[PDB]
């Protein structure tokens, strides 16, 4: 909410968050860093389960 | 007599397999100490203290330099 | 195999020195591992299993992953271990990302 994202919807940037990558010994948060968007109900099927672990992977390059 | 030199030969395997597990994870551990690690755990043994050894071992191999 | 020579072996491969040149960290060693000589959780293989995959992902790479599924079938179709969980939970607390 300090850029040009605050003019969008606001029930999208709030189902964001930050996630902590599962397992890690002590290093760099950006090894770690990740983001997860919270979605249910029917559109859960357009927006595949699986298809956003490819989407995190296109998400690290 | 001869399952046990399958068991013999069982163990070979099962140590460069762990091997393989040691160095894709890129552990600090080599092949001469995880033939003791093994040992110690078929006795029994916890691994949260075993670490904390070894997190103290390998930093103390240059402070007795 | 009696444990207090074994953990004066796992200080000869560590530190290059004779079982008599080194006994401060055999001592350390006989500290620690002493009144914790079991495990201090419940255990089974396959949870530090699925977790060493998540390793895996954590340094990029998911081929191995599945050469990994391999390598965990390999130790399952032996059967000479006494505890799976122990060494592979050992394995996976020392790793280490390259990035």
């Amino acid at each position: 909410r300090a850029t040009n994202a605050q003019f969008d919807s606001p029930e999208i940037l709030r189902r964001l968050d930050v996630r902590l990558l599962e397992v890690s010994p002590g290093d760099t948060g950006w090894d770690v860093f990740s983001l997860d968007y919270h979605v249910d109900g029917p559109i859960a099927t357009v927006f595949t389960r699986e298809c956003m672990s490819h989407y995190l992977r296109v998400f690290n390059f | 007599a001869a399952a046990a030199a399958a068991n013999l030969n069982a163990v070979r395997e099962t140590m460069d397999v762990l091997l393989e597990i040691s160095r894709i994870l890129n552990t600090g551990l080599d092949m001469e100490t995880l033939s003791i690690c093994v040992r110690l755990c078929e006795q029994g043994i916890n691994p949260e203290a075993l670490s904390s050894v070894i997190k103290e071992l390998r930093k103390a191999t240059e402070a007795l330099k | 195999k009696s444990p207090n020579v074994l953990l004066q072996n796992l200080c000869c491969r560590i530190l290059g020195r004779s079982e008599a040149d080194v006994a401060q960290q055999f001592q350390y060693a006989v500290r620690v591992i002493g009144s914790n000589f079991a495990p201090t959780v419940e255990r089974d293989e396959f949870l530090v299993a699925e977790k060493i995959k998540k390793e895996l992902i954590r340094q990029r790479r998911e081929a191995d992953a599945a050469l990994f599924s391999e390598l965990h079938r390999k130790l399952h179709s032996q059967g000479v271990l006494k505890n799976k969980w122990s060494i592979l939970y050992l394995l996976l607390s020392l790793s280490e990302d390259p990035r």
